[PDB]
RNA sequence: GCGGUAGUAGCAUGCUAGGGAGCAG
RNA sequence: UGACUGCUCCCUAGCAUGCUACUACCG
């Protein structure tokens, strides 16, 4: 906290990687042993050889990953497109990158409007497509970084505060995997810069064995390696006509931080009934159990849910150091003290501040969050939960407390004082104490930055628990960014559920005996999936009818609407489904002579196939 | 992992594991040489040794197949399966093999301990692969049994020509010469440093090097062993005389260095290589010289075999073809640096065997066959490809160091391939043209060896003394000493005056550092002494047993001098062949 | 499948009891038939059974063997691509700029930010507008860093050559306007 | 007379591996 | 040029378990 601040004196061209020469079979080299940062100061590599004969495998890897010999082989680079500092350029040109538009399928807008659909004046239109882009569009979505200013906190509360979260992620169990153990899925990845221009995942998977794995793991606990990240842009349907760019990590990160944190991640995505919802399905009723949990037994119950303004880009440094702290608790019996360090400064030096390779050149980032790590979500979740701590204290703590009426209201505020600023250990009694307080009057479900919370209404008029007021003033003075209150909403009524949470609203429904919560998407959404692809192949339904069957397991709710045409949408599919499979069957027995059967094929245009998967009984 | 057997050049995943070079074996192959033989271990992709947990079993004809991995009679599961068996190792491409019959000749090279001659008969007598295997593991086991020695222990050092140096507990004083060259590397702290590359005199350190450094605390000498990388050409092309001379430009005029040098162009141009046969100072020097600017426009490459044997190789290519033409090549040991290094393009490169450039060319030229083995042919083979090639070099002159040999002396049919090759269906030159040399060797070795196509060039004034004189040896390390020395050089200086500035041959190098340390006489070394002779010399006694004298050692030796060839009888020489003067000593 | 051991066993066994029930013999020989081709069959059964599972557990090895040699193949071709690759961005480093700065350290220890700033030799700029232009790269040779630099090349988006000429405020509507230039250090490196 | 065992065929259930596709943060 | 997770549908191959069936052996 102190370092943060005092760091913004001294001049933006003394921070990052330290180099020096090392000689390899003299032949002189220049690598990095050591980084300079803002908020952990000065830290030296403790296992650096200058003279040394050829190298090895993991070797080779390690230094084809480090910037400091691309930077140090390439020109000098001004650019007065951006604000950020700008370290070189990789080659003698700039690559400008563009973003086509989408595909048309005019059978199925035929089919469409020959049904009665697209009239004037009709509830139900196209509202999202694919956006193209110029040239200068990545450097452009790039320069947002801008919005990234230095925080300094509260100490004396957010000691408290990360007390708090850390009771509330008690219920999992966590350490490190030896490399036998990890499970990865989709082995033909990219594996980033500079490693793109050999292969995939698969390559650097297979070429090193086991061994291998365990002593680059094992040499990031007393070294750290500071690598690059990559820039692209995304090709996808949306509503918004702005660029989106995700960022491609490089191997030698992700290879590490898998063996160190899957374990946590793999527990947390598998419990129910916890207050984040990772890895709960909303099929088979799922979607009625959460809603069933999140109203526990609270007293005089309203629903609420706020965003994030610019939440990746904004994001101060402190409190990503806070959740990877936090994260790395359950290491107390597998790592020792320093090992800890060097994997929270391996961390902050690879998806914190790092060289990110925009167009053709290297960059500087600010601070923020990378989306695109392997622990993208969960630390969002962390950031989330202490965001909503910080607001219930602020909330409670500024209350005039000879108005309150309850007596054990008032003592808790008292000690809630003294254990901010008049204590300076841990206090595990109040700890559990406001655990359970919070807990019983302000309940909440995160996925991922998103969150519906559940609270006692009349406290919150009262001002002992947290209002919409208190999160837009916690975020002006804790996130450098302005949260406007019209786009949170606020339900009264708890028939009805959740406005939207994860783009899905909530109807009520009867089924069989008893009523259940199910989801339903926006039509328009499922139409412009419908109309608009990528890919030309996909222009051809007889090729690809998988397809219109898993769009219509999406749209099957959506027939229990009171309004009309959002049935016809899933009438419409299952007229599709079934003319898609006449003409296959006709149009391959009519050159050819090949005779198909309709067994078992029928399924997929009834009703009965679609209303199973929201029913409560696993299957598969 | 994967390639092509030595027998079959089948494709195979076996590597024999028994084998000190781990050749790749055909799985028929792989059979026949563990069956015919205790070589009883086979390496693949994985070895097939017993997997068991704490189990040790490293054969190859008792493990069984179980699951994914190896197990033995004592571990083998219910669901098992032989490994040897049908008669054919279990491996990759198992049923594209063909197999072969020459397996009794290959397992006795491989079975060879390179004991006797007929290690070298086998070695000389087999298919290429075979040969090529032969010489790769005849210099592993050499080299294996000269790093078999310990590390010169030297904390300091008293002068030039004065050394204080202790080998190791348990092992000998290592070959005395060049011949084995000592290179070590001290250490200061953390790694090694440098300390020269030398050679000892004798047990007083006389130094023999090209260097002089701050010798003294932790210095590390040893004979510094090589790891041998494979070999990839053989050890010679079939030739076949072309008819058109593609590239090669006989010149308008003639450039008359030599006379017979057109003949050797008008033979040389043809045919995919050549040799010129060369006896001592007849030619073997200037006619690669002479065919440097009468195909000037030819890529002409020069090398030997040692870095001691360049004089010839660096002297008149400087002193009369023009500076640019030339090109350097060292190593950086110490050698003529006349040409310049670091130059890719040129047509004349001037170098040794031992490092070069990798390029190819359409001309060679080759020094020194007499001590060349087929790995050395494989190698410039390797490292040149060219259309045509000359190997300079005589089988009148020495053998390699062949140490590993006791009994049977290693003959000129036994040198190398193509060291036979002139020998069987005849030279591809014969010069008999002495440059400047009385007849006495012309008389001498055409009698022997020469067939007297070379005759008198120069007069026989029969200055040249040869003795009655027998002497006595007597053995006391490995190297030995002669009393009949010690006396005799003054016995034979006593008033004969012409012989006082003669060179000592050097059958024992002790021997010569003794007679240098009592009277002083310079001493000259055997093998890699050719055309460092004077124009007189001595070619003393200093031995009797089969150390040097049957034929090949002193077919050079009589040429070392020109008029005053002092060759007394020493042993059970050549005596009754010829007229030689004599005088007896009072 | 044909030539099994036990199946000459089985086959002769088989055709003798069927020759001896064609002979019509009395019901003695019938029974000894059926247990006899009965347990011939039987001990068929196995010998059958265990050589296919040994088949395919052989070519499930030979296929395992087979894919770690194409990998351990693909390791060491990568492994000389990435030595290729560095050895190659080694030949540019400029060893007495930077053996120059490197030995001003105190201990060996320099930014990294700081090397391509004082030791390169060429510099690319990136002007969005003619306004931004004027007030960075105007005229020839302009200052940076602490260096001066004279222009050598410019070209715009496309990737086209434009003369100096032509960059003014009447003629700025008329590019591609993202203008790349290229310069050189002037007295010090190229 | 009943059971056990050994193959063979059809059917069902859950995992692992490979491929194609859909949605969400 | 194509990041990290989560869930779901379809097709094929293998393994394990269970149900039924047909012969044969044994008591
Ligand atoms: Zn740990
Ligand atoms: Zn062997
Ligand atoms: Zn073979
Ligand atoms: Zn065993």
């Amino acid at each position: 906290n102190f370092n943060v601040l005092f760091s913004t004196v001294f001049p933006p061209t003394s921070f990052g990687p330290l180099v020096r020469k090392i000689f390899v079979d003299g032949v002189p080299f220049v690598v990095s042993t050591g980084y300079h940062f803002r908020e952990l100061g000065v830290v030296h590599n403790q296992d650096v050889n200058l003279h040394s004969s050829r190298l090895s495998f993991k070797e080779l890897l390690v230094y084809a990953a480090d910037p400091a010999m691309h930077a140090a082989s390439g020109n000098l680079l001004l650019d007065k497109r951006t604000t950020c500092f700008s370290v070189a350029a990789l080659t003698n040109n700039v690559a400008f990158q563009t973003v086509k538009p989408g595909n048309f399928n005019k059978d199925f807008y035929d089919f469409a409007v020959s049904k009665g659909f697209f009239k004037e004046g009709s509830s139900v239109e196209l509202k999202h497509f694919f956006f193209a882009q110029d040239g200068n569009a990545a450097i452009s979505d790039y320069d947002y970084y801008r919005y990234n200013l230095p925080t300094m906190c509260d100490i004396r509360q957010l000691l408290f505060v990360v007390e708090v979260v850390d009771k509330y992620f008690d219920c999992y169990d966590g350490g490190c995997i030896n490399a036998n153990q990890v499970i990865v899925n989709n082995l033909d990845k990219s594996a980033g810069f500079p490693f793109n221009k050999w292969g995939k995942a698969r390559l650097y998977y297979d070429s090193m064995s086991y061994e291998d794995q365990d002593a680059l793991f094992a040499y990031t606990k007393r070294n750290v390696i500071p690598t690059i990240t990559q820039m692209n842009l995304k090709y996808a349907i949306s509503a918004k006509n702005r660029a989106r760019t995700v960022a491609g990590v490089s191997i030698c990160s992700t290879m590490t931080n898998r063996q160190f944190h899957q374990k946590l991640l793999k527990s947390i995505a598998a419990t129910r009934g916890a207050t984040v919802v990772i890895g709960t399905s909303k099929f088979y009723g799922g979607w009625h159990n959460m809603l069933k949990t999140v109203y526990s037994d609270v007293e005089n119950p309203h629903l609420m849910g706020w965003d994030y303004p610019k939440c990746d880009r904004a994001m101060p440094n402190m409190l990503r150091i806070m959740a990877s702290l936090v994260l790395a608790r359950k290491h107390t019996t597998c790592c020792s003290l320093s090992h800890r360090f060097y994997r929270l400064a391996n961390e902050c030096a690879q998806v914190l501040s790092e060289m990110v390779m925009c167009g053709g050149s290297l960059y500087v980032k600010p601070g923020g969050t990378s989306s695109g790590d392997a622990t993208t979500a969960y630390a969002n979740s962390v950031f989330n939960i202490c965001q909503a701590v910080t607001a219930n204290v602020n909330a409670l703590l500024s209350t005039d407390g000879n108005k309150i009426a309850d007596k054990y209201v008032r003592n808790l505020q008292h000690r809630l004082y003294e254990c901010l600023y008049r204590n300076r250990d841990v206090d595990t009694d109040f700890v559990n104490e406001f655990y359970a307080y919070l807990r019983k009057h302000f309940s909440m479900m995160i996925l991922s930055d998103d969150a519906v919370v559940c609270f006692n209404s009349t406290y919150a008029s009262q001002g002992l628990v947290a209002s919409i007021k208190n999160f837009k003033s916690v975020l002006y003075y804790q996130n450098n960014v302005f949260m406007s209150e019209a786009k949170c909403w606020t339900e009264t009524d708890l028939t009805k559920g959740p406005h939207e949470f994860c783009s899905q609203h909530t109807m009520l429904v009867k089924q069989g005996d008893d009523y259940v919560y199910l989801p339903y998407p926006d039509p328009s959404r499922i139409l412009g999936a419908g109309c608009f692809v990528d890919d030309i192949v996909k222009t051809d339904g007889t090729l690809m009818i998988e397809r219109f069957v898993s769009l219509a397991i999406d749209a099957y709710p959506l027939t229990k609407h009171p309004n009309q045409e959002y049935a016809d949408v899933f009438h419409l599919y299952l007229q599709y489904i079934r003319k898609l499979h006449d003409e296959l069957t006709g149009h391959m027995l009519d050159m050819y002579s090949v005779m198909l059967t309709n067994d078992n094929t029928s399924r997929y245009w009834e009703p009965e196939f679609y209303e199973a998967m929201y029913t409560p009984h696993t299957v598969l | 992992a994967v390639g092509a057997c030595v027998l079959c050049n089948s494709q195979t995943s076996l590597r024999c594991g028994a084998c000190i070079r781990r050749p790749f074996l055909c799985c028929k192959c792989c059979y026949d040489h563990v069956i015919s033989t205790s070589h009883k271990l086979v390496l693949s992709v994985n070895p097939y040794v017993c997997n068991a947990p704490g189990c040790d079993v490293t054969d190859v004809t008792q493990l069984y197949l179980g699951g994914m991995s190896y197990y033995c009679k004592s571990h083998k599961p219910p669901i098992s399966f032989p490994l040897c068996a049908n008669g054919q190792v279990f491996g990759l491409y198992k049923n594209t093999c063909v197999g072969s019959d020459n397996v009794t000749d290959f397992n006795a090279i491989a079975t060879c301990d390179w004991t006797n001659a007929g290690d070298y008969i086998l070695a000389n007598t087999c298919t290429e692969r075979l040969k090529l295997f032969a010489a790769e593991t005849l210099k592993a086991t050499e080299e294996t049994f000269k790093l078999s020695y310990g590390i010169a222990t030297v904390r300091e050092v008293l002068s030039d020509r004065e050394l204080h140096l202790s080998w190791e507990v348990g092992k000998p004083r290592p070959p005395l010469n060049r011949n084995y060259v000592f290179t070590g590397y001290r250490v200061t702290k953390n790694s090694k440093v440098q300390i020269g590359e030398y050679t000892f005199e004798k047990g007083a350190v006389v130094y023999r090097g090209t260097t002089t450094y701050k010798l003294n605390v932790g210095d590390y000498f040893v004979l510094t062993s090589h790891t041998v990388m494979p070999l990839s050409a053989p050890t010679l092309v079939p030739q076949e005389h072309y008819v058109r001379i593609t590239g090669l430009y006989p010149t308008l005029n003639i450039s008359d260095e030599f006379s017979s040098n057109v003949a050797n162009y008008q033979k040389v141009g043809m045919q995919k290589y050549s040799t010129l046969q060369g006896p001592p100072g007849t030619g073997k020097s200037h006619f690669a010289i002479g065919l440097a600017l009468y195909y000037p426009s030819a890529r002409i490459v020069y090398t030997a075999c040692s870095h001691a044997a360049v004089d010839a190789l660096c002297e008149k290519a400087l002193k009369y073809l023009p500076i640019d033409k030339c090109s350097r090549i060292i190593p950086a040991v110490e050698c003529f640096d006349k040409f310049k290094v670091n130059s890719t393009l040129e047509q004349y490169v001037f170098c040794t065997v031992n490092a070069l450039p990798e390029t190819t060319a359409d001309i060679v030229v080759f020094d020194e066959i007499s001590m060349a083995t087929n790995y050395d042919l494989s190698v410039v083979n390797a490292r040149l490809r060219a259309k045509h090639y000359v190997y300079i070099g005589d089988p009148a002159q020495l053998p390699a160091p062949r140490t590993l040999l006791t009994k049977g002396t290693l003959e000129p049919e036994y040198f190398n391939s193509v060291c036979r090759l002139m020998k069987t269906i005849g030279p591809d030159m014969f010069l008999g043209t002495c440059r400047r040399c009385p007849a006495e060797i012309v008389d001498t070795v055409s009698a022997l060896v020469y067939d007297n196509k070379l005759k008198a060039h120069k007069d026989k004034s029969a200055q040249c003394f040869k003795m009655f004189y027998k002497g006595v040896i007597t053995h006391d390390v490995s190297s030995a000493i002669n009393r009949p020395q010690i006396g005799v050089v003054r016995e034979f200086l006593t008033r004969n005056p012409a012989w006082r500035k003669a060179v000592f041959i050097s059958p024992y190098n002790s021997q010569n550092a003794v007679a240098s340390k009592i009277l002083g006489l310079p001493t000259q070394t055997v093998d890699s002494s050719q055309g460092s002779e004077y124009d007189y010399v001595i070619f003393t006694q200093t031995t009797e047993t089969a150390h040097s004298c049957n034929v090949n050692r002193f077919n050079v030796a009589i040429t070392r001098a020109k008029v005053g060839i002092l060759c007394i009888m020493s042993d059970r020489d050549l005596y009754d062949k010829l007229q030689f003067t004599s005088l007896e000593i009072p | 499948f044909s030539s099994l051991p036990s199946y000459a066993a089985f086959a002769t066994a088989q055709e003798a009891y069927e020759q001896a029930v064609a002979n019509g013999d009395s019901e003695v020989v019938l029974k000894k038939l059926k247990k006899s081709l009965n347990v011939a069959k039987s001990e068929f059964d196995r010998d059958a059974a265990m050589q296919r599972k040994l088949e395919k557990m052989a070519d499930q090895a030979m296929t395992q063997m087979y894919k770690q040699a194409r990998s351990e193949d693909k390791r060491a071709k990568v492994t000389s691509a990435m030595q290729t690759m560095l050895f190659t961005m080694l030949r540019k480093l400029d060893n007495d700029a930077l053996n120059n700065i490197i030995n001003n350290a105190r201990d060996g220890c320099v930014p990294l930010n700081i090397i391509p700033l004082t030791t390169a030799a060429k510099l690319m700029v990136v002007i969005p507008d003619y306004n931004t232009y004027k007030n960075t790269c105007d005229g020839t040779t302009f200052t940076y860093a602490s260096a001066l630099w004279e222009i050598q090349q410019v070209v715009d988006a496309d990737s086209k050559i434009v003369q100096l000429s032509e960059i003014s405020m009447d003629n700025s509507p008329n590019l591609a306007w993202p203008l790349i230039v290229t310069a050189l250090r002037a007295n010090s490196a190229v």
